[PDB]
């Protein structure tokens, strides 16, 4: 289900998309896929919205079985983009579209890549071919008010605020990860290992964590503990009936103990209009890998492109 | 080493036809996914047609060229083709042949359409 806001029913294809400053306001926008609509408008000359009637909870995932999507509060890359935690970059030509997802008819798809996050949009009136590589005309998208059907998120991914690590420990992890995957030559066009000869690229479903340096750390064997840190980001605030609280209202709730809430929120922030509650999510994920513990920015199991030693 | 050699570009009057070939070395196109790009001067590299082994051999075309260009392969000959019919001035470009997800590009062949 949704985090705060029930799915959007839009009318004005041409309605502006406001920059809302409250955190719960931004989560509300994320619930209604307004961030992805914003993305399409900005990058691929698209009028209107995606997410009609379904919102974020009806988005399409590759793989279709999504563990992290059953947790309404786990942040997808796109969600993280809207919260300024990372950038889902507009695809360049050299960005690789992985095979396997049912791209046909999609209007937007994103995937974690080895060195970032890439998103692919189609203009107004167009959608993707099966290969994902071309935007061709589609009369079913004429409405400009398109169902969540048309949004594709690749990967079992959770993003979250990160405890930045020094370059030293990133280099150690990058090296550890190189020795775990000695036969990988490049991932998503990035040199992973030095290779003399190299296979044709092929899909690669790999576990990875983003620890905020030049590229991700793909992992063979790792352990994950989820910890509920009950920080302010873990709570959303809403007025009864009328959706999310104001930026100002949310702030005083989370800093002054003057609003109503559920039992965890009252414990950490205080309680005596707005109500704040725990978002449904397992917590922040801590990764043990390379004999290190680390709080990554994103964590996931996603498809990328790899070549192998020949 | 992978090699891609293109052929078949040239001068053609509007309405004319050309067949572009891409002979490949160092992989078998019967498993590869192949793409045809074109690059006009000033404009950006635009993807024009695909043959996707990942899709069982299916074929996909950009909207501008749909219905005039035809991509196909000769597995025996390890060669992929782009048949271009009813050529327009806007088809003038250098055409490139590329292996999907790789920096394997053909030399490029020049297609010029003019009356
Ligand atoms: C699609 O494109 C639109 C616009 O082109 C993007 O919207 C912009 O988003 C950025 C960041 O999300 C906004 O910048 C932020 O401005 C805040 C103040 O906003 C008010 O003022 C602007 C202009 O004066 C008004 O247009 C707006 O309606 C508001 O009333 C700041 O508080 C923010 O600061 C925070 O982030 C920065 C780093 O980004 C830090 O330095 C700060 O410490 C702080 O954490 C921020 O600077 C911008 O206002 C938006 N413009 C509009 C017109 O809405 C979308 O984000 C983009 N969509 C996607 C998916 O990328
Ligand atoms: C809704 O569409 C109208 C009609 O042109 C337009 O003037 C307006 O900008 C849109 N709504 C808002 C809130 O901007």
């Amino acid at each position: 289900g949704p985090i705060i806001c029930a799915g959007p029913i839009h009318s004005n294809k041409s309605a502006d998309i406001p920059h809302l400053l409250g955190y719960s306001e931004k989560i509300c926008q994320i619930d209604r896929l307004i961030h992805v609509s914003s993305w399409l408008r900005n990058h691929s000359q698209f009028q209107g919205y995606v997410g009609q009637r379904g919102g974020r909870s009806q988005v399409s995932y590759y793989p279709a079985e999504n563990s992290y999507s059953r947790w309404s509060g786990l942040l997808s890359p796109c969600d993280a983009d809207w919260l300024g935690m990372l950038v889902v970059k507009k695809a360049k030509g050299s960005d690789m579209i992985v095979p396997g997802p049912s791209y046909k008819g999609k209007v937007f798809f994103e995937r974690p890549t080895f060195d970032g996050y890439v998103g692919w949009g189609c203009g107004s009136g167009k959608s993707r071919t099966e290969s994902g590589e071309l935007c061709s005309s589609d009369s079913g998208t004429s409405s400009g008010l398109l169902p969540s059907d048309r949004v594709l998120w690749i990967g079992d991914v959770a993003c979250q605020p990160m405890t930045p690590i020094p370059e030293e420990t990133f280099l150690e992890l990058k090296s550890f990860s190189q020795s775990e995957f000695p036969d990988i030559c490049k991932i998503d066009g990035i040199v992973f290992n030095q290779c003399e000869g190299e296979s044709l690229p092929q899909p690669f479903d790999v576990a990875w964590m983003d620890v905020g340096h030049s590229h991700k750390i793909i992992m063979r064997e790792h352990k994950t503990k989820w910890v509920q840190e009950s920080s302010s980001k873990d709570f959303v605030c809403y007025k009864e009936g009328t959706g999310p609280c104001s930026e100002s209202e949310e702030k005083t709730c989370k800093t002054s103990g003057s609003c109503r809430g559920d039992m965890q929120f009252c414990k950490v922030a205080g309680c005596e209009k707005c109500r704040c509650s725990l978002v449904h999510k397992p917590g922040e994920v801590v990764v043990s890998y390379g004999g290190m513990r680390v709080r990554p920015k994103c964590y996931g199991f996603s498809r990328m492109m790899a070549t192998l030693e020949v | 080493a992978v090699q891609l050699v293109e052929s078949g570009g040239g001068l053609v009057q509007p309405g004319g036809s050309l067949r572009l070939s891409c002979a490949a070395s160092g992989f078998t196109i019967s498993n590869a996914d192949m793409r045809w790009y074109r690059q006009a001067p000033g404009k950006e590299r635009e993807l024009v047609a695909l043959l996707l082994s990942s899709l069982g051999g299916s074929t996909e075309y950009a909207d501008s060229v749909k219905g005039r260009f035809t991509m196909f392969r000769d597995n025996a000959r390890n060669t992929v083709y782009l048949q271009m019919d009813n050529l327009k001035a806007e088809d003038t470009a250098v055409y490139y042949c590329n292996v999907r997800w790789t920096d394997y590009w053909g030399q490029g062949t020049q297609v010029t359409v003019s009356s």
